[PDB]
């Protein structure tokens, strides 16, 4: 199955041990999740382009865009079919790493009681999947390009008959 | 951010030396994460990573350390379309008029009511990629739009990228990697060995034109602006193809700048052009890397590194650590000599004051001089003329420099601009003699932390960024991991900080454990080693399973 070792050092740094990818991300999402499952939750829902459906319209996401304009760029950016090209790209040794990191992001959260974790109950605070990560990736992928242009992309429609 | 690595000729032990002091977002989808990961026998490595990703972004290994800065290059062309006169939603490509791509989302929204409802969303696309308008630039009206081809979206190999580097040996394996792969998608990568070699690389993901097709499908006036944009007409003006590159029409890997040495390789987000002065980078595509006046980080960094003497690991710490305004060195010596021209001037007065007590720095105990020289600085910078040295490509470390006071223009238009500033601090609700660290904080909880450092466009090294809230000035990014790699004889010594610390939710014990070490700067030991690990009295250790 899945398995690491973890030792915590001051300040909280992992080192996570094991012996293949699965165990070694399963030790990863389970030490990040500890500090950061809240973060890493909110981010998911902007690369889902789900922050309208649990905040509204008149928020922002963290990169400070729209919450309406940053969901259709992200909806876009991360259609079913690109998500599964890129998964379908990706060698065994990475498919792994991220299986183990979702598996063990997700068992932080059905042991959670609420020691690190401020957002436990909120509706957008869920398991995650491995195509979560890779929503994640692309948007990372794209900062440098089509990512600085969303509320540009966003914007673009054909003009009507002015003068 | 910063980097630099030192290599054999230049460090004091002879063996390689890392300094990487990125500067990234302290909150959000980019905040960095300490991590150290292990398949023991065949991976072993340590630093950190960005949310969401199961694999080590910046860090080191027995033999090897590397980091990374925004490069200059372009990951993305736009084309202009030439719009099919009778059809707004057709362009023209060699004179064939072709349909625009129409693909709808649908997002839900809740509403004031807190009930669900749909919107549909069309997103139009050419062959090139989806359209993008910016009003006033680029529009899309009856003759022309603009559509956005972005390297990045069918780079596949970004993760076995960063994979595939935290298995890396040493410089030579790191280089080979990297070249193989070609998945790095938009930073210069810098690394220092234990043998000593120090590696400058700007291998990134890059779209292609050959040097032919580069004045002849640029849209001048647009490049000249610093955008990337191709006549879209012409199908001659595709992205260029070469087998040898790792994916359609990128830059292959010999054709993107390298520098291996052995005294040292730097880079503060400018192009790979000043790496290291002794042998200059040129003659790339423009795309790569151009050879533009480099800003006040290089040239501070630059100004410390020059020279025959041996480099300390505290003497890279405290490039860091001294907050120094560099910026300054350019502008307060005759600024401060205008200052002595007025003393009958009374609106100059507490400006003057201020400037000539000031330590030139944006350390805590910095006075309200750094404040008034910022906000005169923003004003200088919109004068014309005003420098003594204009920018000498063939002195590119050492200007521009100095005030033109002998010009009577710039004098007037300079002591304005001093007026100007003094009378915005002074309308600001500042106390009187607050210190900067009284000013920018970080907010932890509802206590503050003071932070030091300041905006890297003033030439501060330990650049952070922050943003007006209420009474303070809030931090927003900037120094972030910091991480200092030396190779000694028991294994490698690393030091460093997260500065906003390990978490961001306030109920964790590891909120703002190193953000006050960071107030502090006193940065500390990453353990990597077994012994290093277990030496540490707050060790805790946990096994987790599950079936799969």
């Amino acid at each position: 199955g899945l398995a690491a070792d973890i030792r915590w050092t001051a300040y909280g740094v992992p080192h996570i041990r094991a012996k293949d990818e699965r165990g070694l991300g399963y030790g990863i999402g389970y030490a990040y999740a500890r500090d950061n499952a809240c973060l890493l939750a909110e981010e998911i829902v902007t690369a889902r382009g789900e922050r309208a459906r649990y905040f509204g319209s008149e928020g922002k996401s963290s990169a400070e865009l729209d919450n309406l304009p940053s969901d259709i760029f992200y909806a876009w950016l991360n259609q079913p079919e690109a998500l599964q090209a890129f998964w379908q790209a990706q060698t065994p040794a990475v498919r792994q790493l991220l299986e183990g990191y979702a598996a063990g992001f997700n068992r932080f959260l059905r042991e959670a009681d609420g020691k690190t974790t401020s957002c436990l109950g909120q509706p957008w605070l869920r398991a995650i999947a491995t195509d979560d990560l890779l929503r994640l990736t692309r948007r990372l992928l794209v900062e440098g390009g089509v990512g600085q242009f969303a509320d540009a992309l966003v914007a673009a429609a054909p003009p009507g008959a002015e003068k | 951010s910063n980097a630099i690595a030192v290599g054999s000729e230049r460090s004091a032990d002879g063996k390689g030396m890392l300094l990487a002091n990125p500067h990234f977002p302290w909150n959000g989808a980019m905040r960095f994460y300490q991590m150290h990961l292990t398949i023991p026998g065949r991976l072993d490595v340590m630093g950190a990573s960005l949310p969401g990703l199961p694999v080590v972004n910046i860090g080191f290994s027995r033999h090897l350390a590397w980091t990374h800065t925004v490069d200059t290059s372009s990951h993305f062309t736009l084309y202009r379309l030439a719009l099919d006169p009778k059809d707004p939603r057709r362009y023209l490509v060699d004179g064939r008029s072709l349909p625009l791509e129409e693909k709808s989302v649908a997002i839900e929204v809740r509403g004031a009511d807190g009930k669900l409802s749909r919107v549909e969303h069309k997103v139009y696309q050419s062959i090139y990629g989806p359209l993008v308008v910016w009003p006033g630039k680029l529009d899309w009206n009856r003759s022309e739009a603009y559509a956005l081809r972005d390297a990045n979206l069918e780079n596949t190999r970004v993760l076995q990228q960063w994979y595939s580097i935290n298995q890396a040996s040493d410089v030579a394996d790191l280089r080979r990697r990297v070249e193989a792969l070609q998945g790095i998608p938009w930073v210069n990568t810098l690394a220092a060995d234990e043998q000593g070699n120090a590696l400058y690389m700007n291998q990134s993901v890059v779209p292609y034109l050959k040097p032919e097709l580069i004045p002849a499908c640029a849209i001048p006036q647009l490049v000249a602006e610093g955008l990337p944009a191709l006549q879209g007409q012409d199908s001659r003006c595709a992205w260029s193809r070469d087998p040898a590159a790792a994916q359609a029409g990128i830059t292959p890997a010999a054709q993107l700048p390298v520098l291996l040495r052995r005294d040292f390789v730097q880079n503060s987000n400018d192009s790979a052009w000043l790496t290291n002065p002794a042998s200059p980078l040129q003659g790339f595509s423009p795309l790569v890397s151009q050879e533009k006046p480099i800003g006040p980080r290089a040239r501070y960094a630059l100004s410390r590194l020059q020279g025959k003497q041996p480099l300390e690991a505290k003497t890279l710490e405290e490039m860091v650590t001294a907050n120094h305004v560099f910026s300054a060195d350019q502008v307060l010596p005759d600024l401060l000599r205008l200052c002595r021209d007025n003393q009958g001037e009374k609106s100059l007065a507490r400006a003057c004051a201020a400037l000539a007590q000031w330590d030139r720095g944006a350390n805590l105990d910095s006075g309200s001089g750094f404040v008034y020289f910022q906000r005169f600085m923003q004003r200088f910078a919109e004068l014309d003329g005003a420098w003594k040295e204009p920018f000498d490509a063939q002195r590119p470390l050492d200007t521009p420099q100095g005030i033109a006071l002998d010009r009577p223009q710039v004098a007037t238009q300079v002591r304005q601009a001093l007026a100007d500033a003094a009378a915005e601090v002074e309308k600001s609700g500042i106390p009187d003699g607050a210190r900067w660290g009284d000013l920018q904080v970080s907010t932890r909880g509802q206590e503050r932390i003071a932070i030091p450092g300041g905006d890297g466009h003033f030439g501060v090294y330990n650049a952070i960024q922050s943003v007006r809230k209420g009474d303070h000035l809030e931090v927003v990014g900037g120094t972030s991991y910091i991480q200092l790699v030396t190779f000694p004889e028991e294994g490698p010594k690393a030091r460093g900080l997260l500065a906003f610390s390990q978490s961001s939710d306030p109920r964790s014990p590891h909120y703002r454990d190193q953000t006050e070490l960071f107030s502090r700067q006193q940065w500390q030991t990453l353990p990597f080693s077994d012994r290093q690990i277990d030496a540490d009295p707050q060790l805790q250790r946990l096994s987790i399973r599950e079936a799969a």
